[PDB]
């Protein structure tokens, strides 16, 4: 009986869901104040090898923030909420294409400025590289990979020149919470 | 299948996996 019901609306989660989800961060939360910190995410073992759990673990902090509120928990995963017929029968749900690209978007541009450098891209590349590959090699695959993207050639990916590069991507279903359903 | 989709496919795939992992298994 927590407040999902606001919650409920603006993420558009089912009843069990929040409650499967409910319980999942009362897990989470250790000494038990309404709250989660980096600290209570980091426990999760299978994140932090995750390359980009970090990334992850941060998303969940806006601004500056180091403590995220049940309804921010879900607000982030309202994002992976699995895509219903309903959805696309209103206001634009945390889990449409749309937002969800923002989202991982926003995983690349660290600096939030709205673009994807060719660092930024780098850093992303290093995460995932099993094969140790030369940092040149590297350069190159994130230059040739901000290069084939960019469009406007200002050198960095916008949000757009994103969203077009993923064109024929299905990312609604690649960024959509499974076990969930 | 462009570079980019490669390794954004990869990012979504690592992406999803965190967040199944947050939610719990
Ligand atoms: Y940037
Ligand atoms: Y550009």
């Amino acid at each position: 009986i927590p407040d999902g019901d606001s919650i409920r609306r603006e993420t558009g989660f089912s009843q069990a869901s929040l409650l499967r989800l409910h319980h999942r961060f009362r897990a989470l939360d250790r000494n038990k104040k309404g709250y989660l910190s980096r600290m209570d995410l980091q426990q999760i073992g299978a994140l932090a090898v995750n390359p980009l759990g970090d990334r992850i673990i941060e998303s969940f902090f806006p601004d500056g923030s180091q403590r995220v509120d049940f309804p921010g928990f879900v607000r982030v995963l309202a994002h992976f909420r699995p895509v219903e017929d309903e959805d696309t029968e209103k206001p634009e749900p945390l889990n449409s294409r749309r937002n969800k690209l923002h989202y991982a978007f926003q995983l690349y541009d660290l600096d939030r400025d709205g673009k994807i450098s060719r660092h930024e891209m780098l850093q992303v590349l290093r995460l995932m590289v099993g094969v140790q590959v030369t940092e040149e090699q590297l350069e190159n695959i994130a230059d040739r990979t901000v290069q084939e993207a960019d469009e406007d050639g200002d050198g960095a990916v916008s949000f757009v020149e994103f969203t077009k590069s993923l064109e024929k991507m299905d990312v609604e279903q690649k960024m959509s919470i499974r076990i969930l359903k | 299948r462009s570079i980019n989709e490669e390794i954004h496919t990869q990012f979504l795939d690592h992406l999803l996996t965190g967040i199944e992992d947050i939610c719990g298994h």
